RNA sequence: CGUUCUUCGGAAUGUCGCGCAU
RNA sequence: ACGAGAACAUGCGCGACAUUCCGAAGAACG
């Protein structure tokens, strides 16, 4: 009996979120900003890999700790491990869409910036499009239970990754203010299988 | 098309539209870019009331910039930009506004091209 | 790998101007101090405090402390930034203090721009946040070398001491933007690092 | 060592100081010349912009701003394309001092007083009333400026020039008008110290 | 709206008085920006009441200002904002006043 | 009482631009 | 009694790093 645990929630951008693609990444059918699922997956994987520890002189993403390789997937020759985490694209929520339609907000902002070159003491203007602070994206991740005995350790690692990500930023110019996000988990239930995930939490 | 013809007719030795530059046009082109984004968001065969009002404001801005800047006034009178704003306003269709934005885009593109 | 949060307040001693009409958070129309403004001003002030080689056109050739702290992009020496400055929003305490009084969050300052050789004034109207408004600032520091944490927080303290005596954007030369820092808590939000001495 | 020298002192107005600022006033009466007031404490303040502009203009006397003398172009900054210079003088707003506020609260003296004037043409001999808000003579403002030490050798010359400029500001008027005698100002120095760096300003003073 | 036709038909009304009246609108506009309410605010209502009082004294000050007010129906539009009680209508009126100032500059 | 009633410059720049398995 | 039968173009991978909206500018004139 295959076990899949669906974790649904919201990502509330505590600060402007700029996932480029300087236009943001937009869902062409609705022309609304989204968070690419690969952005969440990569940021979580990088943070959790640094927290667990990096093998000295590492080159590839298949050399991380076996914890990282199990949950985030491995493509190593012969030793191929399926990815437990399936992090979907986070789409702009309907509730925040209504709250932005009120007040006639655009759902995006064009932050004006500049860089003062040291030699000329001159400034070079730059416009960075960002998602406004109020916005929330509905995020939906799926966990595959390959090993029933490892679900607890895996969810501890997921909680560690989420906690690091909250204190860190999602993709963008994070070191300069952009990208701060906060996860609010709405439900954690096994969509598929007999597994009892009612005792599980990642935030 | 028409845009290439008018930019070629207004070219001078390079002087375009009596000394018009992209920096002078930057305010209006940013306003028109804002208008376009609202239209891109809109999913309605007819223009909204808000977009109609702010297109009237764009006409007002064209008049104001022309009054301040002789180059912008020459550009408006030669390129029929303001009259085309009136045309799309009375037609009140999203596709016609997108065509007008395409026309402006061609204007600025050829202006940079011959610059 | 530990993360220590530096959450505190920034109170404007004079009017604060950061162009964008001050930049405001669109959601609540409240003025904000962009994290990039604080980061850039601190980095520039600290790089001035440390030596500057005669030519730094690339902006990456600088003191190794600066590159370690604020981040680097030198090809083949890409160092991750440890500081992550974040947008200082309008504090709710200051918001309610201004709401009780008949006081606006921002003000307009009028300036003459008198062209001396022609003796003609060219008036200008600037929007700037009134003094006494506080923005709550939030920084995250990622420890990478436990040996260098003391030196990095020394450099952060020096940068903040420089910035408290300097201005933050606007015509600071004309007297806009002087701020004071009030750090509340420095605690390790992630990891086993101890923050008692910080 | 990027040393910074902080100068803090007092400014006492010998005549009413008028520095105008546009805006709206609740219950606005016939008076249409309100002095600039800090919104938070509703007190008159002197904008560092006024002091910087006045001192720079006086020093320039003693088409654009960027063509002035190098000393004026270095202390107060520059914007010449390519040759952009930083500004070593950072004059800040001189807010209403607490000592003067208490001195006014004693006797309940008004901070700002309204003065009546007029201009009359000889041919018609018809007057035009004018009401002007002038900051009362007893007020004093605490000013705080920062001198950034970017060149070590030029600091003494810069402070000599600032001292000359401070004297020029004292001799001349600030704000409303010299021919009217409004805006007479005096500068007293409290503490000049190098807050940042290894620099020492024991001998450096602006007066 | 119909600012173009009226300003062209009526082409000592000086841009100075228009700019003063525009500044008074600016002050109300900042208040309606601070208000951030769909319904018309009571403090904003006081602001526009004193604005019509200022319109009257302006008319008393200069006949040219009065001709402008009566021909452009600015006071009647102020009555409209009150009889409608919304902020969108006030923002429309503020734009119309701005349009009269712009068109006046353009035809000058 | 009137005058100007913002203006002068910079508007992104440098890099990677598929790599690893079959 | 179909040159046929069974066989995921799939696995891994953050559109990211460096970046001050800034340099100057008296609400002034008789």
């Amino acid at each position: 009996m295959y076990s899949k645990i669906r974790i649904v929630g919201k990502i509330d951008v505590l600060t402007g979120l700029h996932i480029g693609g300087s236009p943001v990444v937009r869902d062409p059918y609705s022309r609304l900003p989204i968070i690419p699922g690969s952005s969440i997956k990569g940021k979580m994987r990088s943070l959790l890999a640094k927290h667990i520890g990096l093998i000295p002189g590492q080159k590839m993403h298949n050399q991380d700790a076996p914890e990282i390789l199990r949950l985030f997937g491995s493509s190593q020759k012969g030793a191929i491990q399926s990815s437990r985490l399936q992090i979907s694209d986070a789409f702009f929520s309907k509730a925040s869409q209504e709250e932005f339609d009120k007040k006639d907000l655009a759902y995006t902002e064009t932050k004006f910036e500049n860089t003062i070159s040291r030699l000329t003491a001159v400034a070079n203007p730059r416009q960075i499009e960002r998602v406004t602070r109020g916005a929330s994206f509905d995020f939906h991740i799926i966990y595959n239970v390959e090993n029933i005995n490892e679900v607890m350790a895996d969810f501890e690692n997921i909680k560690t990754a989420i906690h690091l990500l909250e204190n860190d930023y999602l993709g963008g110019g994070g070191t300069r203010g952009n990208g701060r996000i906060r996860f609010v988990i709405d439900s954690i239930d096994t969509v598929v299988g007999d597994f009892d995930s009612s005792n599980l939490s990642i935030k | 098309n028409f845009a290439r013809k008018v930019v070629e007719e207004n070219k001078r030795v390079i002087v375009l539209f009596n000394g018009l530059t992209t920096s002078k046009l930057r305010n209006l082109l940013e306003l028109i870019n804002h208008v376009y984004t609202k239209v891109y968001n809109s999913d309605d065969t007819t223009l909204s009331e808000d977009v109609r009002d702010e297109l009237e404001y764009l006409k007002v801005k064209f008049a104001y910039e022309s009054g301040r800047e002789p180059a912008v006034r020459t550009f408006i009178e030669k390129t029929y930009v303001d009259k085309l704003v009136d045309v799309v306003l009375k037609k009140n269709t999203k596709k016609i506004f997108l065509d007008y934005c395409k026309y402006f885009e061609a204007l600025v593109a050829y202006a940079k091209f011959y610059r």
